[PDB]
């Protein structure tokens, strides 16, 4: 064996490199910026019909400015959300006001290399950290077990990612509105996901300055479903 | 080969591999170059996006009110470091009233980065450093490696293709070392030094990075428009 | 670093086993045969010790059967300084219970501790497991006459009748054929000597390579009795079941 | 700096055997031949005194100790090993014992603590087991006379007598033939003294033989008077001369 | 916690035009008893600073031991040692401000108070003073002990505000400065004739000047005073 | 302290000392959990080459971790103990600082942390157990039944099973569970899970423990007759 | 200080004084003494005003957290023992606060609980707390009934409130008034009794000790 | 026993207008019956049109004050170079005395600038980090001498609107920057007449969305 802190002769370290991998094997998350707001949605992928899927929770509240989804090995992402939650009311405790988008990414990412022989391993689940502060917008952040972070305008990450951020590519304009990006994620999302995209096995969230940080009920996206395949017939 | 399991480890030729391997992550980092006269020090950085929705990732860190960096290579190692200087300075003001000489915050960086060359189990850091600041013996040009070596220069660069550009400085350093009173003409070599480090590619709005520090100049960094200028 | 010498005694295998508690069990089937007998009127224990020398001092002697407390009693098939090691432990935590509760400790609960103690070895730390198997034999006014195991993965469980060591395979096929529930005390130490007898390794089962012990209610009324035979008493208890 | 082998040493093969307690063992083999026994009113320990070169002065090589009063040992192995084990042994004998209790250890107590200090150099981190077996003879009020062997692994048996190291086989099969339990501490000595004769290649005389007994107690090596309850250690090493005069009887 | 054993006076000093002056008596005084009689309480930290310190001597010696160090520390990887890399009056005040503050929190204080005297880079004159419980302040004049009683308003008549200070010379100044000196001799119990006085000038440099002694005493007038009231002969 | 980091990654993105815990679970006893309309219950297979079984003493495979909810389990049956010693210690603490018993769900994650915990810190290997976690949150009527495994993830199931042969047992309760119609009775409910045990179990003898949850706190082991019954009654059932 | 909350028919009144003291300096009287945690949770302060400021702006933060790791706002129950075990740990070390956690949630109904740096915690339907506590009780308790309308509720919180600003030389300023029902808790506005005392003179007839 | 503590004299002020705010403090600096200077400023631009005095014990002021400043420093560090809004600031602050609440920094403290609509702020702090924003506040040694006067000369307080048979009162109004550095002035010349330790100079800091301007006047000297 070899001491969890190496580098490769790339100048890269195994370990995080490894991580990566574990999350390539993830379930798709997609974050759309907008103007008018961000949207977070995933691959809720039930390894059997028997278990429950409201209990996958894949799409997180940190504050309620700020929402987060993940891909990977999601138990490991436990900590650094309870890390994030505490970040942020803490902030707010020491200061009197909402903390930044970035530095809450920061403040996670700052948990990502403390591994070696402090965690014994780096985390095996990446995230994207999405909201709003009155100095920078709407923000979507990709936050790496590597301790990078990434704006964007749109990201995806998981298994579909390379696919889903292709799509992505060509799809994103500076005018989305927040309906355009909802139909946007979900429309990605069938596309990558194995399973036929229902209510059921994805779940949409968005955060605006307004009402914040929510999770859409199924009723809700099961709406937004229906309204996509009729926008994809009518042409 | 045998030998680059660990940073505690001599080759028998007396090569310490893990630290040569945490140069390698500087070679692959994007390009950044540093240059001086003897009123101001500037910093310019080309900055690498992931994709076309991304942000360009920052590559200059403000230090103190007259000292500041540029990275390339493992930025989280940047951080660090940076903090650490953030720090010292911070001590030297608090305790002594002085600003932080340049040539100590190079000591400094040397000596934290040597720690994790001699002991089991951390690792050297894998980003070099350009520091540039101004102090009561004028400007200077600081070149950080994570074996630990720190070096005065009067210009230089780091990253992918950095020969270029150091190959131009090496050859402009008459004309640069005396664009004293001159913030823009210092710049605008900086800028020029750069472009012999391109490929495939040239110097947009959201890609430039600048900094200036010098006689009557706190540290301060130009990104966007403000870059435009220079294009 | 260090990191090149260390076996990592704490992981599993491809299979999902414990190589350090596997290999420990092995050991441990090489060692003297111990076997315990539950009865409605007490507990027999009854072991084997490791092939003698004529100049052993058999009378100062103890290797196999240890007392932990007045109502509680191990056979020990293993290494003797680990079992050692664990019986200390074992003999304080009974009397912390003691003295928080004014009660001596339930048979279950000291049982539960040093097999948690073994269980951790195994888990965390990166040292050895303790070559040791216990078979534990107590009385409390909870269930009365008990019996249980423990081996090196810190898993334990309760018996009737159970043999550690070598030949455990042998052991239980004849015990399990000659046991009754409503057994008495005598009858399982006839049992249990009869089945040392015939999976022994030696030419003859002697008194000087043998270690007895009964868990009674053979005193005056309702009150429990241990009693660690003597030399004398293996060789009396021998011929009284005729085995020589 | 720092230790940072913190995990085992010795640990478990495939076959249940724990190696470096095995490769102690044989480093024992190797070891110069000693033993013990015990007789009605006494216990003898000797060893051979196999000095390294004729420069070298023996006698400032003690390798039959006094633990407590009552109470001495002698080893086959590796001899720094159980230098140090003494030490040990003689200081826990109070701390866990003298201090608290304000009379020495009964001699299978004693015995006792240094078998658990041998067990945890065979689990404890970074270490490696003792390279030595020791014969322990003491005597004590409530057990009389008795004589222990300690083995690496820190298992201990209870012998009437025995040997160990070089020619320890040899030498257990003639203190079968010639042990009873009605031996006098004379007849013991003398018994030791033929046994070791086997097994030494050399010189066999009072200064290249070191003996010890554990006898009846001594009141002119206690040092003081006027305490009639303290009547003097039982451990006596023989001198030089005293060997010799048994040498001739023989 | 602690108690002052050995003791020094006064410090006083003050601003002129070009520089500052600086003094300081040498005794060390044990209670009542005026037991040590060579000691200097001026303490130069390069070409262009002196520390004046009072209060407990223990305490003073190891505060020389802490200045000298930090010499020797400033000097360590640093070519300009010796130019614009010197230490400063500023950071060196600084420096000890910073230590009587902390000590002072952990209950355990230099038991002192201390003047920093000298001239900066540019030419400026630097005057601080800190103590025992890390209070600092500037002003055209400063003394401790007695000084601060009897000297100051002595050396406010010669500068006091910041307007008088380019009106001030260095014969001036230091003509106040020796008169306050036999004043603090006159009145103060634990003080004594023998002192250290030293200059620093932004164009002469520093310039230090040892066993001076207080002179041009009255004392004619007491063969006059007979008892204490009504007493004639 | 002994550090070393034991649960790390492979080149493939996995983690080998997390999946060869799993290994231990699939080795381990099968066990099962269905949840009814107004009930949960908890069967486990017993293996039988083991006879002269002490049953007063030895530990049953169900416990109670407060009054209101059970945990079971499959693999290292050391390993276990520590899992449910500390979530025992938790469901108290909790009642002291809340003033409530734990939910399912909160006992579950926390449980599951415990686990995740094992899986990235330096010097200790993970559990080699999965648990399912059954019971009522206090002043409720729906049932919980979670699942959780050595990697620390966890979720609710309307029936689930782990441990050997738990793939063959999956795939009874899959095309035997109507979700839109759960067992409306304990009767109903604790048929199904004996159903599905004998699929994989042999004789239906000391062999099927099954323990029945009801809401406020009402938790009881049936004994061997009252399984027997079940075993019984479905074999002739069988016969068609 | 003097503060009071009281449970009735129709949920929680919650009124304070808004003076601050240094011994006999008043160091203010606009100084604000309910804490609103959430829609849903009021938190009363008095003694030490660092104290209760501190630590229950502290305590809105541990109720914050609740609800994030909990998705569900924190019982009344649960909040007021957050603040009573964390003065505990500091019970000797010279903290003091009376303080009143006051709140509706569906599964307890409108409730409050007193708390202070003593490690009291009591659930109770009456409490006043502060300096001027003996005053305001003197007027709640001898006009308390179960029955008050809304309007009369909140009239009794304002005058006992005013009673204890009278008569207590630590007590004074402005009374803050509050609801609480199980749509949340509803601010009812602050009366400087520089006008509220002689506007209840003449209105009510009652202060007949002072001079007209 | 030694004592941590001292007394180190002086006064400080803060009123707020609708788009400015003013801080002052004189410039005496006392132990005991002496003056250790007549010019040592207590009163201080922090950065991000933050004015702060922490008056009482000067050692302890000025360690508070050192840490506040340090405490925006890395605020632009750690928050991309935003702005520290006052209500931050004092917020932060409290987090500072609080820290030291069992061996309290012995100060008052007063900020003054601007609030996110750029109206006048003033906060006052106790010694233990209880704060409190006001139009209006006295501080330090003379603060029970001056702050009755602000309350009648900048809240109206007790003034009536004549030939209304008192009740009606003055209406409240924002002050003009002339007319607040009038009632400061004539506050410290009113506590340098009856306060042994407030006299010798006043310095005055005011801040508006242009930054922070400095005024000085002369005090009594005796
Ligand atoms: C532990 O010692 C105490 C306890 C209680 C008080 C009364 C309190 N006043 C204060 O806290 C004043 C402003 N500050 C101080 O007394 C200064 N510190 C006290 C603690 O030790 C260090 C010095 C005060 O005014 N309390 C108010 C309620 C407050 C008002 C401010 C908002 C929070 C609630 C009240 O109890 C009435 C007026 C009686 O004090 C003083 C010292
Ligand atoms: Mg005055």
């Amino acid at each position: 064996d070899r001491g969890v802190s190496t580098f490769s002769p790339e100048g890269r370290l195994f370990q995080v490199e490894y991580s990566l991998e574990a999350i390539k094997l993830g379930s798709t998350a997609i974050g759309i910026a907008t103007k008018e707001g961000v949207v977070l949605g995933v691959e809720k992928r039930a390894t059997s019909p028997l278990l429950e899927s409201d209990s996958i929770e894949k799409i997180v509240e940190i504050d309620r400015h700020i929402g987060c989804a993940m891909s990977g090995l999601t138990a490991d992402a436990r900590s650094m959300i309870e890390h994030a939650r505490t970040a942020a009311v803490t902030h707010n405790l020491y200061y009197d006001e909402d903390i930044n988008v970035e530095s809450l990414t920061q403040s996670v990412c700052d948990l990502a290399l403390r591994f070696g022989e402090l965690m014994s391993r780096p985390f095996g689940v990446a995230l994207l950290i999405a909201g709003h502060d009155a100095d920078d917008g709407y923000q979507l952040f990709h936050a790496e077990p590597s301790g990078t972070f990434y704006r964007y305008n749109a990201k995806a990450i998981g298994s579909g990612s390379e696919g889903a951020q292709a799509e992505l590519l060509n799809e994103w304009h500076s005018s989305l509105t927040l309906k355009e990006a909802e139909l946007l994620v979900l429309k990605i999302l069938k596309q990558v996901m194995e399973e036929k995209l229902d209510e059921n096995n994805a779940q949409l969230s968005c955060i605006t300055k307004q009402d914040g940080f929510k999770i859409y009920d199924n009723e809700k996206t099961a709406e937004l479903i229906k309204e996509l395949k009729e926008k994809e017939a009518a042409e | 080969n045998n030998y680059d399991g660990d940073t505690v480890t001599f080759s028998p030729t007396g090569r310490l591999f893990q630290v040569e391997y945490a140069l390698e992550a500087i070679k692959q980092g994007s390009v950044t170059v540093g240059l001086r006269s003897n009123t101001h020090a500037v910093l310019v950085a080309l900055k690498r996006n992931a994709d076309e929705l991304s942000s360009y990732q920052k590559k200059i860190i403000k230090c103190d009110e007259h000292m500041g960096l540029s990275l390339a290579g493992l930025a989280p190692d940047a951080r660090v470091l940076s903090n650490y200087l953030r720090q010292q300075c911070n001590y030297s003001s608090l305790v002594f009233n002085r600003k932080l000489a340049v040539e100590r915050a190079g000591h400094l960086l040397c000596d934290k980065a040597q720690k994790n060359t001699q002991s089991y189990g951390g690792r050297p850091y894998g980003v070099g450093l350009l520091i540039i600041g101004y102090d009561k013996s004028g400007a200077h040009l600081l070149e950080f490696q994570p074996s630990g070596n720190v070096t005065e220069l009067y210009g230089t660069a780091i990253g992918a293709r950095s020969q270029g550009a150091k190959t131009y400085l090496e050859r402009t350093l008459d004309t640069f070392i005396k664009i004293d009173g001159n913030p823009d003409e210092l710049i605008k070599a900086g800028v020029e030094a750069i472009s012999q480090s391109l490929r495939d590619e040239s110097l947009t709005v959201d890609n430039l990075s600048i900094a200036i520090v010098g006689k009557d100049t706190p540290f301060t960094i130009y990104d966007g428009e403000a870059v435009a200028k220079y294009i | 670093g260090s990191r090149r010498y260390d076996s990592r005694t704490t992981i599993f295998s491809p299979e999902g086993r414990l190589y350090q508690v596997e290999y420990a069990l092995e050991s441990i089937s090489h060692a003297g045969t111990a076997i315990g007998i539950m009865a409605s009127d007490g507990i027999v224990l009854a072991a084997e010790r490791k092939v003698t020398s004529t100049l052993l001092e058999q009378d100062t002697s103890t290797e196999k059967l240890y007392k932990l407390n007045d109502k509680i009693a191990v056979a020990v098939a293993g290494l003797t300084a680990d079992a050692e090691i664990l019986i200390n432990t074992a003999r304080i935590h009974a009397q912390n219970y003691l003295k928080t509760y004014n009660e001596d400790i339930p048979v279950e609960i000291l049982v539960r501790r040093l097999s948690d103690i073994k269980q951790g070895y195994t888990q965390h730390g990166g040292l050895r497991p303790f070559g040791v198997s216990f078979i534990y034999a107590g009385y409390d006014d909870r269930y009365g006459y008990q019996l249980y195991t423990s081996n090196p993965s810190g898993n334990y469980t309760g018996w009737k009748a159970i043999s550690v060591g070598a030949n455990t395979s042998a052991a239980q096929t004849l015990l399990q054929m000659d046991y009754k529930d409503d057994m008495k005390v005598d009858d399982a130490i006839e049992l249990a000597l009869k089945t040392l007898s015939k999976t022994t390794d030696s030419s003859a089962l002697t008194y000087d390579r043998l270690e007895f012990a009964t868990i009674r209610k053979g005193a005056n009324d309702g009150e429990v009795y241990q009693k660690i035979f003597k030399p004398q008493e293996i060789k009396d208890i021998l011929v009284k079941t005729g085995i020589t | 700096m720092t230790d940072r082998y913190s995990f085992s040493l010795t640990t478990f093969s495939p076959s249940g055997k724990l190696g470096q307690i095995d490769y102690a063992l044989t480093a024992v083999k190797q070891g110069v031949t000693s033993l013990g026994i015990k007789a009605t009113n006494g216990v003898v320990i000797a060893t051979e005194k196999k000095s390294s070169s004729p420069l070298a002065m023996s006698e400032t090589l003690s390798k039959v100790s006094l633990l407590t009063p009552d109470i001495g040992a002698v080893y086959s192995g590796m001899g720094p090993d159980y230098r140090v084990l003494v030490d040990k042994s003689r200081k826990v004998a109070h701390t866990s014992y003298k201090r608290i209790y304000g009379e020495y250890p009964p001699t299978k107590l004693l015995v006792s603590e240094v078998a658990k200090i041998m067990q945890e150099a065979t689990q404890s981190g970074g270490v490696r087991p003792f390279g030595v077996s020791l014969l322990i003879a003491g005597h004590d009020e409530f057990n009389g006379f008795s004589l222990y062997q300690v083995d690496p692994s820190g298992s201990y048996f209870p012998w009437k007598a025995t040997a160990i190291g070089k020619g320890s086989v040899a030498a257990k099969t003639f203190l079968e033939k010639r042990w009873n339990d009605e031996l006098e501490l004379e007849d013991a000595i003398h018994i030791a003294l033929l046994t070791l004769k086997e097994s030494v290649e050399g010189e066999f005389n009072g200064d290249t033989i070191e003996l010890a007994i554990i006898g009846d107690e001594n009141p002119d090596l206690l040092g003081y008077t006027g305490i009639p309850t303290d009547k003097g250690p039982r451990f006596r090493k023989l001198t030089s001369q005293e060997i010799n005069d048994r040498l001739e009887a023989l | 916690t602690q108690q002052p054993i050995v003791t020094g006076t006064s410090v006083i000093s003050m601003k002129y035009d070009n520089g500052v002056i600086i003094a300081a008596d040498n005794l060390g005084s044990y209670g009542s008893l005026l037991r040590f009689n060579g000691v200097e309480r001026l303490i130069p930290v390069g070409d262009n600073t002196v520390v004046g310190i009072s209060g407990d001597i223990s305490d003073m010696q190891h505060i020389e031991r802490l200045l000298k160090d930090l010499v020797t520390e400033n000097a360590y990887d640093n070519p300009l040692a010796d130019a614009e890399e010197a230490l400063e009056p500023s950071y060196i005040f600084e420096y000890l401000a910073t230590v009587m503050y902390q000590r002072r929190s952990k209950m355990n204080p230099l038991w002192n108070a201390i003047i920093v005297a000298g001239v900066q880079s540019n030419g400026d004159q630097f005057l601080r003073y800190v103590n025992l419980l890390g209070v600092t302040y500037s002003s055209p004049t400063l003394a401790t002990g007695f000084g601060a009683h009897m000297a100051n308003p002595l050396l406010r008549k010669v500068v006091d505000r910041e307007s008088d200070i380019p009106k001030t010379t260095v014969q001036v100044a230091e003509e106040a400065i020796v008169n306050a000196m036999r004043v603090l001799y006159y009145r103060d119990a634990r003080s004594s004739r023998n002192f250290s006085l030293a200059i620093i000038d932004k164009n002469t440099g520093l310039t230090f000047k040892k066993n001076l002694q207080v002179e041009n005493m009255k004392w004619d007038f007491a063969k006059d005073i007979k008892g204490y009231g009504t007493q004639k002969i | 302290g002994y550090d070393r980091a034991l649960s790390i990654f492979s080149p493939d993105g996995h983690i080998f000392q997390v999946e060869y815990a799993l290994e231990a679970v699939k080795r381990g006893t099968c066990a099962v959990g269905v949840k009814g309309k107004n009930c949960v219950v908890l069967g486990c297979e017993r293996r039988s080459t083991l006879k002269l079984q002490d049953t007063r003493i030895t530990p049953s495979k169900v416990s109670k971790i407060d009054s209101h909810v059970v945990l079971s389990f499959s693999g290292l049956n050391a390993d276990s103990r520590i899992l449910i010693e500390k979530a025992r210690v938790e469901a108290q603490s909790h009642r002291l600082t809340l003033e409530d018993p734990v939910t399912v769900e909160y006992l579950t994650r926390y449980v599951a942390g415990v686990q995740q915990r094992y899986t990235q810190s330096g010097g200790v290997r993970p559990f080699g157990v999965s648990t399912l976690i059954a019971g009522f949150d206090p002043r409720d009527d729906e049932p919980k039944l979670y699942q959780t495994e050595p990697s620390g993830i966890y979720s609710s199931w309307s029936a689930q099973t782990i441990g050997r042969n738990s793939k063959t047992v999956r795939e009874f309760l899959e095309k035997n569970y109507d979700r839109k119609e759960p067992p409306a009775t304990v009767e109903e409910c604790v048929k199904l899970t004996v159903r599905s045990l004998l699929e994989v179990v042999q004789t239906g003898a000391k062999n099927i423990e099954i323990t029945v949850v009801k809401p406020d706190s009402d938790i009881v082991a049936l004994s061997s007759e009252e399984i027997n019954q079940y075993v019984t009654q479905i074999e002739q059932e069988k016969q068609e | 200080t003097t503060t009071l909350a009281f449970r009735f028919q129709g949920g929680i009144i919650v009124a304070v004084d808004s003076r601050a003291t240094a011994g006999n300096w008043v160091a203010s009287q606009t100084v604000k003494k309910v804490i609103e945690i959430n829609p849903f949770l009021l938190g009363t302060m008095a003694g030490g005003a660092a104290d209760c400021q501190f630590w229950e702006t502290w305590l809105g933060s541990q109720c914050r957290l609740h609800e994030l790791r909990e998705k569900e706002r924190i019982s009344v129950a649960a909040a007021s023992k957050i603040l009573s075990n964390l003065v505990y740990q500091y019970k000797g070390a010279g903290l003091s606060m009376g303080t009143m956690i006051c709140g509706y949630t569906r599964k307890e109904g409108p409730t409050i609980y007193y708390v202070d740096s003593d490690g009291t915690r009591l659930k109770g339907d009456i409490f006043c707390v502060g300096s001027g506590q003996t005053f305001a009780y003197g007027v709640l308790d001898s006009n308390y009934k179960w029955d008050l309308s809304v309007e009369d509720a909140l009239y009794l919180g304002k005058r006992s409130i005013l009673a204890a600003a009278h008569r207590d030389a630590y007590s004074g300023g402005s009374v803050n008034l509050y609801h609480v029902t199980e749509d949340g808790w509803i601010y009812h506005g602050n009366h400087d009794v520089g006008e509220l005392f002689w506007k209840v003179k003449e209105e009510e007839g009652s202060f007949n000790n002072v001079i007209g | 026993q030694f004592n941590p503590y001292g007394d180190n004299g002086g006064t400080i002020l803060g009123i707020a207008g609708e788009d400015f705010a003013v801080l002052a403090g004189d410039t005496r600096n006392i132990t005991d019956y002496s003056i250790n200077s007549r010019y040592e400023p207590k009163v201080f631009d922090c950065g991000d049109n933050i004015v702060m005095s922490a008056n009482g014990f000067a050692a302890d002021g000025d360690a508070l004050v050192k840490r506040f400043k340090n405490s925006v420093k890395w605020y632009h560090f750690d928050h991309n170079d935003k702005k520290l809004s006052i209500n931050s600031a004092a917020r932060n602050i409290q987090h500072l005395l609080y820290g030291k609440r069992f061996f309290p920094y012995y100060v008052h403290t007063i900020i003054a600038g601007l609030d996110e609509d750029g109206k006048g702020a003033v906060y006052s702090f106790d010694p233990v980090g209880s704060y409190e924003r006001e139009q209006c506040r006295a501080g330090g040694a003379a603060a029970s001498l001056i702050m009755p006067f602000l309350d009648n000369q900048v809240n109206f307080k007790n003034q009536y609107e004549p030939g209304t048979n008192g009740k009606v009162k003055k209406p409240l109004k924002y002050l003009s920057v002339e007319e607040v550095i009038k009632l400061v002035r004539d506050s410290f010349t009113s506590a340098t007449e009856r306060h042994i330790q407030v006299g010798d100079g006043l310095e005055i800091l005011i801040v508006t969305k242009d930054g922070v301007r400095k005024e000085f006047y002369e005090l009594k000297r005796d």
